[PDB]
DNA sequence: CTGGAGAATCCCGGTGCCGAGGCCGCTCAATTGGTCGTAGACAGCTCTAGCACCGCTTAAACGCACGTACGCGCTGTCCCCCGCGTTTTAACCGCCAAGGGGATTACTCCCTAGTCTCCAGGCACGTGTCAGATATATACATCCTGT
DNA sequence: ACAGGATGTATATATCTGACACGTGCCTGGAGACTAGGGAGTAATCCCCTTGGCGGTTAAAACGCGGGGGACAGCGCGTACGTGCGTTTAAGCGGTGCTAGAGCTGTCTACGACCAATTGAGCGGCCTCGGCACCGGGATTCTCCAG
């Protein structure tokens, strides 16, 4: 009875936000879960290396900005940074 | 006197409680009075012994 | 406990031909049906030798999907859809 | 009385679980300590990437006149967009197929 | 009777197989090959059907990519017929040998 | 088409800033707004369409690389009949 | 510059005044406004008139305004400070809506409080547990302060 | 006055144990240091991922054996495992 | 006044610093806790690999009639051995040059 | 403040010829030089972009050797000899 | 009498020459100018360590030599000895750079 | 196919320089000795899934004939690239000088780890209906041989 | 080019079904309040390496000219591979049956973090000479044109 976790609920919510009337197959949901895990590991590993290179001991949004800039290409990285900073600003505003 | 909040300077003399300072902050900026707190309501500035040019800090709002 | 080596011939000439057809190949010379199954076993050996050592380190007897996924990932061939 | 529970994701206006991301970060042995804004930033980035993939996938599905996204649609969405293709150049999608293209030399031609 | 001139059936097969996503290798012989290969690293090993499917998916994708590269090599050599020289050249350039 | 070939001031004004359309950008949802309002509201709030909530992120990234954002036809039409 | 949009919105509001609610600047500052609303019919707040405050941030219409209650009221989704927990003010903000819709939404929340995300836990508990008690207390406080 | 570390002393000791009458350039020593750090990072990264995969929290020699088997190819891996096991046996002896 | 200090590398009869490797492991954010034999095994592996590379490089140097190992000798040693070449196939060595080879088609005949 | 351009011609035709000769190239066409200019510019743009990001993350105006080493290492072309 | 070698004969000798030396083949001053010119487009008035510029040159030259090996192999595969820009494109495309 | 000139390459020797190698503080990071909590080893029990088998259908593999298009060789052209000499340019080296910025130390303070308590959001489990698959009979586009 | 015949191929309609979108119970992981402490921001200072400049040498780049060999188009020939048709054969399905091993829980203990006290191994500095670069000169080889 080990309860396992995934991102299916959040993926479904985002899908409903983008296309209000489109479903997703069960096998496609697993692919989305693998994609989410892979990107999470890439970004977290890059941030850890940045923090170790700069003799720090904390991973902050400053490190994740740089990690996103390194990993994502071009305009995708620009939009991702724009999205991340906006969310951090809103979070700190409350 | 002068009062610093950490920023609109300066504010009331050592004569108005926290509630009036928060109301004036809301009037001058739009930030809610109760949001979020004061770090340094019914308390005053002399009760905390707040001198001029003191550095203040200004949760519930969701 | 008796698997022979004939299974390499299991990958048939029509199977390789339709794989190439998906790959966009117009016509195929006859010598390819041996070169491709030579390549495929080399690829599979590299992947399986990494899956089996994962299973050994886990002290298991069966090869799980995550073992193969990790073996592929460490070769820069990440695979989605199995975990 | 203490307070009502508002999720950090709701604070940031996100959909991905900020708390879960924070737990994964601080349990993944990535650094000794984790900043406060790091999970907020990471969750937003992940949500943006998933939304970007899903928009194209849904467009491909509706171009195929179907209402459920299948991995074929994900592959078609990924391999068409240049940015996502370069991001996921070394990724194989199960049941994904390939993008239909034929070299112009092989097409028949004469008179 | 009727007779398609050579090449047209190949083109229609290309269009057909580039539109579908099915596994192109027979499952049972592929499983037998996998079990034969793995039988030397360790004896009496066991496999999950999901693991075998993952292996087959990866192998088919790798072969399709190899053929995509080897077709461009043969075209560059001013031919339309693939031959093992092209496979060797593609493997060598991709750093696999 | 905007409409139109003669976009009277009520239409020639931006749907948001209500000023004269300066370098209008036609969204995939066919909504027309000036370059300032667009370049503000894109990264300002939610990357969505203010009018019909349409996501434009893929369209925006598609057009930004090629610099195809500004509607050249309507932007030229406005210059012919308006300053 | 948000001044053009603020003035245009005020001009339209003057062109089409509301029925139960009213607002506008109460001075030369277009950023600071006072809103006056009446208790919607068939509500415990009916009869009382509520005055609201507005502080426009310098990005309108692309940012939500700072609006709260200057009239003490009994509502779950409203705190003792008069703040209003509403999506169009927090998340559902869009530059393509008018202040009249905001006031109508406020009146709707007055008629339809949301105890899922309240501002006072006790008021939400009363609203969920005893609707009649909530209707009585809201009416009593409307008479005491809003009247 | 930062005290920085490398492996130059140990590289020189091994070089004198292998070729007792051979010198090494300063730049070659830097290359050896870079190689040592690179291999160390490879092995440690593989062992960490193995420990995470198998739900452990302790990196032991058991994980390092598997990391070496995964990284080094063929005969090199066999010899390295043989070398490592002997050293661990001798260390545990005393 | 307790006992004479013996390094763990001396206990295992190694050359690389077992203590330094152990410190690097636990300060490297690789895992929460580190087993006792992990630095011993890792140091043994690194010492063996360095010994292999140095042996090949010294052979290459004496084939070039020199006494000091230079990056050219390391490149020649690495590229000739198949195992090391595959191990470091993605590695660029400064001042390394390339292995001298000319395709047989280009030779005059 | 010392704006400069047109440095791509600094990679002279004899220099490209010398590189190709080390590569083991006997005869060279005339169109190789411009395309080699393009390829080298692309590669340097991709490396320096990451190097500068590494530098400015640490908030200093000087690009160090370790930054270039990391930028190369993260592109799968590890380089030895610089720490 | 003017003594001349046959075409390609000096090409082979210089191939043997440059495959034995380990020096940098590009001129350092123009290479540094190019590196600074490229870096102008990310941050202004940046400063470089001389070791960093050297590392960039060392990486770039090795990358170009590796590219030339494969583009020579492709030209040979096409049954000719003169490398042409299509060969470079084929090599980069097979390697996955494009 | 067999020789001589010449150009390049290789080889040996005398010389001078500077970087590899060794020595010496010396300090700080490794070692040693305890203690204490707990992660993991190991036994035990359950039941899921993997392996083994059989039988019937039939789709897919296999084998054979043919002839046509494609690979490969040959030949001639010619034009573009190589070898070489002369002229030009700027890389390179040595040197001096200014200072901007990288590299330390102190301090303080604010941000994050840790603990505790509470509850709801996400997970495991049903469930019924509809998106999609399959069949069949269409229209309709496509190829191919003859004209 | 053209037309008709044969052949795939897209389309519309009908019907089944099982996979998903939904709902419910629940529990444990996330949120809230709190305290404590050290990681890091900030300031200040020092000096080292970067940048900028200049003059002189000369190695390298640019240009040019001739000619030759190689890329390329063309052509002819043979063969081997695609296309089709008929004849095997295991893949596939389905069903049943068994049990090995995966997965879980419960203990308990050996082991690794932690901290305090001690010292010597490695880092820095400081040399010194010898391995290597260089310069010249003779000896060997390799190419190429006449024969
Ligand atoms: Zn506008
Ligand atoms: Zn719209």
């Amino acid at each position: 009875r080990s309860r396992k976790e995934s991102y299916s609920v959040y993926v479904y919510k985002v899908l409903k936000q983008v296309h209000p009337d489109t479903g997703i197959s069960s096998k496609a949901m697993g692919i989305m879960n693998s994609f989410v895990n892979d990107i999470f590991e890439r970004i977290a590993g890059e941030a850890s290396r940045l923090a170790h290179y700069n003799k720090r001991s904390t991973i902050t949004s400053r490190e994740i900005q740089t990690a996103v800039r390194l990993l994502l290409p071009g305009e995708l990285a620009k939009h991702a940074v724009s999205e991340g900073t906006k969310a951090v600003t809103k979070y700190t505003s409350a | 006197m002068q009062i610093f909040v950490k920023t609109i300077t300066l504010e009331v003399e050592p004569s108005d409680t926290i509630e009036n300072v928060k109301a004036k902050i809301q009037d001058k900026e739009g930030i809610p009075p109760d949001q979020q707190r004061l770090i340094f309501d019914g308390r005053t500035l002399s009760d905390y012994n707040i001198q001029k040019e003191s550095t203040l800090h200004l949760l519930r709002g969701c | 406990r008796k698997v022979l080596r004939d299974n390499i011939q299991g990958i048939t000439k029509p199977a390789i031909r339709r794989l190439a057809r998906r790959g966009g190949v117009k016509r195929i010379s006859g010598l390819i049906y041996e070169e491709t199954r030579g390549v495929l076993k080399v690829f599979l050996e590299n992947v399986i030798r990494d899956a089996v050592t994962y299973t050994e380190h886990a002290k298991r007897k069966t090869v799980t999907a995550m073992d193969v996924v990790y073996a592929l990932k460490r070769q820069g061939r990440t695979l989605y859809g199995f975990g | 009385a203490r307070a009502k529970a508002c999720t950090r994701s709701s604070r940031a206006g996100l959909q991905f679980p900020v708390g879960r991301v924070h737990r994964l970060l601080r349990k993944g042995n990535y650094s000794e300590r984790v900043g406060a804004g790091a999970p907020v930033y990471l969750a937003a980035v992940l949500e943006y990437l998933t939304a970007e993939i899903l928009e194209l996938a849904g467009n491909a599905a509706r171009d195929n006149k179907k209402t459920r996204i299948i991995p074929r649609h994900l592959q078609l969405a990924i391999r068409n967009d240049e940015e996502l293709n370069k991001l996921l150049g070394r990724v194989t999608i199960a049941q994904g197929g390939v993008l239909p293209n034929i070299q112009a030399v092989l097409l028949p031609k004469k008179t | 009777p009727h007779r398609y001139r050579p090449g047209t059936v190949a083109l229609r097969e290309i269009r057909r197989y580039q539109k579908s996503t099915e596994l192109l290798i027979r499952k049972l012989p592929f499983q037998r090959l996998v079990r034969e290969i793995a039988q030397d690293f360790k004896t009496d090993l066991r496999f999950q059907s999901s693991a075998v499917m993952a292996l087959q998916e990866a192998s088919e994708a790798y072969l399709v990519g190899l053929f995509e590269d080897t077709n461009l090599s043969a075209i560059h050599a001013k031919r339309v017929t693939i031959m093992p020289k092209d496979i060797q050249l593609a493997r060598r350039i991709r750093g696999e040998r | 088409l905007p409409k139109d070939a003669i976009p009277s001031l009520s239409e020639c004004q931006c749907g948001i800033c209500m000023e004269i359309l300066v370098e209008p950008v036609t969204l995939p949802c066919n909504h027309t707004l000036c370059k300032p309002c667009f370049q503000s509201t894109v990264e300002k709030a939610s990357l969505c369409c203010p009018f019909c909530r349409r996501r434009v992120s893929s369209w925006t990234r598609y057009h930004t690389r090629r610099n195809s954002l500004v509607n050249v036809e309507l932007w030229t039409i406005i210059q012919k009949h308006y300053p | 510059m948000a001044l053009k949009r603020i003035n245009k919105e005020l001009s339209d509001l003057a062109r089409d005044p509301p029925a139960q609610s009213s607002a506008g600047p109460v001075g030369d500052d277009m950023f600071h406004w006072q809103a006056t609303i009446m208790g919607p019919n068939d509500s415990p707040y009916q009869g009382g008139v509520f005055f609201l405050t507005i502080h426009f941030p310098t990005d309108y219409p692309f940012k939500p305004p700072k609006v709260a209650f200057t009239t003490r009221i009994y509502h779950p989704n409203i705190n003792s400070n008069g703040s209003i927990c509403l999506d169009i003010l927090r998340s559902q903000w869009s530059p393509a809506l008018t202040i009249s819709k905001v006031l109508l939404s406020i009146s709707s929340l007055l008629s339809d409080p949301n105890p899922d995300d309240p501002l006072v836990p006790e008021i939400a508990r009363i609203y969920k547990t005893d609707r009649d008690k909530y209707n009585r207390i809201s009416r009593e406080w409307t008479q005491k302060y809003a009247m």
